[PDB]
DNA sequence: ATCGATGTATATATCTGACACGTGCCTGGAGACTAGGGAGTAATCCCCTTGGCGGTTAAAACGCGGGGGACAGCGCGTACGTGCGTTTAAGCGGTGCTAGAGCTGTCTACGACCAATTGAGCGGCCTCGGCACCGGGATTCTGAT
DNA sequence: ATCAGAATCCCGGTGCCGAGGCCGCTCAATTGGTCGTAGACAGCTCTAGCACCGCTTAAACGCACGTACGCGCTGTCCCCCGCGTTTTAACCGCCAAGGGGATTACTCCCTAGTCTCCAGGCACGTGTCAGATATATACATCGAT
């Protein structure tokens, strides 16, 4: 059998998902999540498909920036694995509450 | 229909792909929880604004223009859905 | 002598209303004046942007209400909206 | 005046004049200055309330920039509001991280 | 030359910029040179972005500029990246970068 | 109805810069949004400048200094040069 | 010049920020960061003053420059 | 006697967080401001309140930077802030590229 | 070390649907005129910035021990990565409905604007009380035993 | 635990100057009235958001395996800290000069508003070629033997 050592498929996926532009969060689960979030705010609201798509683009961009800063923090802590403390520190430094 | 616990619809592989696009090589198993919560905290900050726009326009449909304006207010300007 | 305007007397009235046996310094008066001007600019700009977005030419009370709801945090926005609605209804009742 | 009709302490007239001269809209509704003055008055009442609380806790009768910084940052909602604002002569909140303190 | 764009040697519309400046509640009165100046600045900025986007598309051997090429153009130019640092481009993607410590030894 | 947009103008700019290149519809939307966003930035900055100097007019000088403020160094220099060249061309004819 | 921001001054600024231990190169790095920040803020302030056709950089120009950078400063009639 | 290394540091932290005084001496900072302003426009006059505002803004920005840098150093299992800490904080906050 | 398997890139056909162009229409832009206010400009006052000098003095600078901290090396295990069969349900696609965005007609009340009036608040001046400051005592710590 | 030793908190006296209140008035806020049009509301409509159902298959998932790094420990070595002493130039007080901030009065000319005209610009239709896809192969390289 052939089995890549850990860290090879991870890097290949990193390059693959940086080269492309397609959405990474599945469309229907994110639509349902957005509707769930909006349900607590005002009932019987409808979303244009472009609005859900815009929310998805913004959320993916925000999460990719967050994971970039989290990876920077993990490298700063002499680690390779990002941990919840990494994300928490990145969010605190960025100025998020 | 009532919607409950759809936050898990953002699957562990989805969080993994988002991190890989962000350059992360190794992801702890406890990340996939925190990120989801973080993601929720993001949406509750965008949608609350967008709905606030939609409520003002005497509308019941949250348009892409409302979400774009909400993101512009939050200092996260978005290009590609009108301006 | 140029007649510069500021919110000094109003802030003093509010302070004497919320804290009778309490004073305030000129340095804190400048901070309160700057804070009032900044929040005024924020709310007015947001309501202006709402007027632009709705393609409406007037900045009414509803735009101010929604700007308050956008800029202020949940409990603070709730209290401010309640206070604003109360004041608007009181002003409208009188003539 | 209009501040008396609305029970407000900030001036309705001044806010109405600034809205007109500030070029925020072509026309300003007559209810907008009242609402905006009410919101500004409430916000400054909250700020001065917490500042006075801090000053009494600090055994002083006059509010100084330090009291304003204490009031703004100690309250989570007001800190969220004025998150990107540096208050001159305000100082910082005394907080020392856990690991820094001696064993 | 009837149009003000032809008078200023510009492709962005001076008249439209003038109307937006007037009917945009920025000032009581709008000068006659401000629309020309603002249209020129806008034209220069979009020319700056489109030059880089076309170069990036040619690097990908594509005749059509897509959001990915615009994202590359914005994020590769350091000064343009500073102008649009807090801006999300839909379908833009991210720059291909891998930190040194994550690469195998 | 009429929906105003910068599609033809961005096409013109592209054809001046890249004679044999096209733009996708989504990239057109991005460019139209970028033009509007930079327009709002410059117009708002010049509006604040006019308010700050107690000036009721938004002339070429406020726009010039708005461009000098928002845009970065080399980009600001080139944009200012372009704007003043266009203003001179307009005034001349 | 930039060396006017002395080592004990940066030490006091770090102590106010809650720093317990300071490395030796932190002083040089902080001088560089402070110079960059002042370069940006003074550039914006000087642009404002030049537009106002003034030769005196007012505190109002400084407050406007800081507000433009998303660092609004209270206490100078902003 | 002699205080153990790390006690006077905490005492100074407590003393400088309870105070509002300027931590950068006024004349050196004023000369630095004039030096920097000479690069942009020669023969410039500065209001005393303008240099005051610059000094307050610089002190606040450096205090925020040192707070974030201390958080980074503490995250890295350290107590001593280092130039890597400051660079990481600036990179996350969005100033450094 | 040579060799085998798996992933990527590619060469080319194929088919499409998104894009560039043609055409028509009409709304927003262009041009000419007027009049009105806002802005450029010269005088003037005079505030406030710049500039120099001395004194005492807090603070910056320099040197030393060392003691705590950072950094490197090393061992352990575990949990995160990778693989694989399985099940989940996302995705694509045809059809149907209707709530609600969007456009349009009206007429109305609500806002701008102008004249007169006046008092709210700004500026300047004067007073004394709160906070700045300083010395002795308690204590609350911090360090060595 | 327990000892002394500094730093700091606490408290009373002092003192000083800026905050709090009063006088003048000025200029903008209030009030009354007329005009115009922004939009609030009722109507019509028709785009699209929702809902559904079915076939397909990409993606998620849970488990087996294993091994690479997170973490804890230990050792070293060094490099900031604390403190004392010498240096220095920040700081405060005081006076001088003058540069330019700001205000006023005057005048010109630059732009808003209005009306008439007509062409750029948008909406729609349509042909077609840049690009996405499924399939077959050469090529790189990473790992087991």
């Amino acid at each position: 059998p052939h089995r890549y050592r850990p860290g090879t498929v991870a890097l290949r996926e990193i390059r693959r998902y940086q080269k492309s532009t397609e959405l990474l969060i599945r469309k229907l689960p994110f639509q349902r999540l957005v509707r769930e979030i909006a349900q607590d705010f005002k009932t019987d609201l409808r979303f244009q498909s472009s609005a859900v798509m815009a929310l998805q683009e913004a959320s993916e961009a925000y999460l990719v920036a967050l994971f970039e800063d989290t990876n920077l923090c993990a490298i700063h802590a002499k680690r390779v694995t990002i941990m919840p403390k990494d994300i928490q520190l990145a969010r605190r430094i960025r100025g998020e509450r | 229909k009532v919607l409950r616990d759809n936050i898990q619809g953002i699957t562990k592989p989805a969080i993994r792909r988002l991190a890989r696009r962000g350059g992360v090589k190794r992801i702890s198993g406890l990340i996939y929880e925190e990120t989801r919560g973080v993601l929720k905290v993001f949406l509750e900050n965008v949608i609350r604004d967008a709905v606030t726009y939609t409520e003002h326009a005497k509308r019941k449909t949250v348009t892409a223009m409302d979400v774009v304006y909400a993101l512009k207010r939050q200092g996260r300007t978005l290009y590609g859905f009108g301006g | 002598k140029t007649r510069k305007e500021s919110y000094a007397i109003y802030v003093y009235k509010v302070l004497k209303q919320v804290h009778p046996d309490t004073g305030i310094s000129s340095k804190a008066m400048s901070i309160m004046n700057s804070f009032v001007n900044d929040v005024f600019e924020r709310i007015a700009g947001e309501a202006s942007r709402l007027a632009h977005y709705n393609k409406r030419s007037t900045i009414t009370s509803r735009e101010i209400q929604t700007a308050v709801r956008l800029l202020l945090p949940g409990e603070l926005a709730k209290h401010a909206v309640s206070e604003g609605t109360k004041a608007v209804t009181k002003y409208t009742s009188a003539k | 005046t209009r501040s008396s009709r609305a029970g407000l302490q900030f001036p309705v007239g001044r806010v109405h004049r600034l809205l007109r001269k500030g070029n925020y809209a072509e026309r300003v509704g007559a209810g907008a200055p009242v609402y905006l003055a009410a919101v500004l008055e409430y916000l400054t009442a909250e700020i001065l309330e917490l500042a006075g609380n801090a000053a009494r806790d600090n055994k002083k009768t006059r509010i100084i920039p330090r009291h304003l910084q204490l009031a703004v940052r100690n309250d989570e909602e007001l800190n969220k509001l004025l998150g990107r604002v540096t208050i001159a002569q305000g100082g910082v909140l005394p907080n020392i991280q856990s690991v820094l303190l001696p064993k």
